[PDB]
């Protein structure tokens, strides 16, 4: 029983990390497509094609 | 009277076996019942600690 609990512990652990990253996640994509720039879209193209 | 000596002799031995047969087939009784006891109590705890 008490190994169980113990089991049970890390079951709760887990289910939290899935929830934070997966609405945190949801919450960055409407931060960033509202916070896009066309500077900073230049930069990345010209990042990729300076390692491309 | 040696017909009487052997009789008796040997329904004594006879008496033992029965005897001793009966006195392990009470221990095999309580046997069952110390355990179906411990493995009760042991339920009852466990399910009330898991509750809690």
């Amino acid at each position: 029983a008490q190994a169980e609990i113990e089991a049970e512990r890390k079951r709760a652990r887990e289910e939290l990390r899935k929830q934070v990253a997966i609405l945190a996640v949801a919450g960055a994509e409407k931060i960033i497509e509202r916070s896009v720039d066309e500077a900073a879209n230049s930069d990345i193209v010209d990042k990729l094609v300076a390692e491309l | 009277d040696l017909d009487l000596a052997k009789a008796s002799a040997t329904d004594q031995l006879k008496k033992a076996k029965a005897e001793a047969q009966v006195i392990i087939e009470q221990a095999n009784k309580r046997r069952s019942q110390i355990l179906d006891e411990a493995k009760a109590e042991a339920e009852q705890e466990r399910t009330k600690i898991v509750a809690q």
